[PDB]
């Protein structure tokens, strides 16, 4: 359902908020031509309403229900924050991994469901978090 | 009237929901319940034919109202694994008996 290459994949970016790591997906989806600039804000909207923590040091920000028509094209951006984010409800609640999606359709569980079934081991999302290597992200990610 | 319905709602039902319902489905499969279905949506979208339904409380009172025939489990955090085993194991107990 998505295309994942190294146009997608950003390692060991920085940000002191949730809302700055959201910015940033929600530009990158832009750029892609995934989505159209009104479906930033409506990520930052959707983040309001209940965090998009999904546990095990992973997020995935996504618009609205209400922002399917700024959708262009489903799509992921892979963002990596070694340091960390805090994303959930707790200051325990910390994403490395940032998963920004567009969903045709608001068909975003779909997108959720495809990436955390391959990161169902722990393992993966260490080496996620970490690595220096856009091919290894790649490698990880392809079976999904 | 066989309880077999188990649905995860939310705000959105676009972000917890998705992970909600990953986990709850993978448990089911693996008990060898192909008869249980599991899907999620947004709360605003609940068909009244559900006989489960897994919220977060913020917004369990929401989907009670719903349905308030229907059975609502509450959760309090999103990787709550010791809930998600809890609920787990008492729905195959319930699923037997």
């Amino acid at each position: 359902l998505f295309k994942l290459g190294a146009e997608n994949i950003f390692l060991g970016r920085k940000a002191a908020t949730k809302e700055e790591a959201i910015r940033f997906a929600g530009e990158q989806l832009v750029k892609g031509g995934y989505v159209e600039p009104e479906y930033v804000q409506a990520m930052l909207d959707r983040e309001k309403l209940t965090p998009t923590y999904l546990g095990e040091s992973i997020a995935v920000p996504q618009g609205t229900v209400e922002a399917k028509d700024r959708v262009l094209k489903t799509g992921v951006v892979f963002c990596q924050y070694p340091e960390g984010v805090r994303f959930g409800e707790e200051e325990d609640d910390i994403a490395r991994l940032v998963i920004g999606i567009a969903a045709r359709n608001n068909e975003h569980i779909q997108v959720i469901t495809s990436l955390t079934n391959a990161l169902d081991d722990e393992s993966v999302i260490e080496r996620l978090a970490h690595t220096t290597s856009v091919d290894e992200v790649l490698e990880l990610l392809a079976g999904r | 009237s066989h309880v077999r319905k188990i649905i995860v709602a939310s705000d959105a039902g676009m972000g917890s929901s998705a992970m909600g319902a990953g986990v709850l489905r993978k448990k089911i499969q693996d008990a060898g319940l192909s008869q249980i279905s599991v899907t999620n949506s947004a709360i605003n979208n609940l068909p009244p034919d559900v006989d489960l339904v897994i919220t977060h409380r913020d917004l369990t009172e929401r989907a009670m109202r719903q349905v308030p025939q229907a059975q609502h489990i509450s959760l309090t955090n999103f990787l709550d694994s010791g809930l998600y085993t809890s609920l787990t194991e008492r729905l195959v107990a319930a699923q037997r008996h």
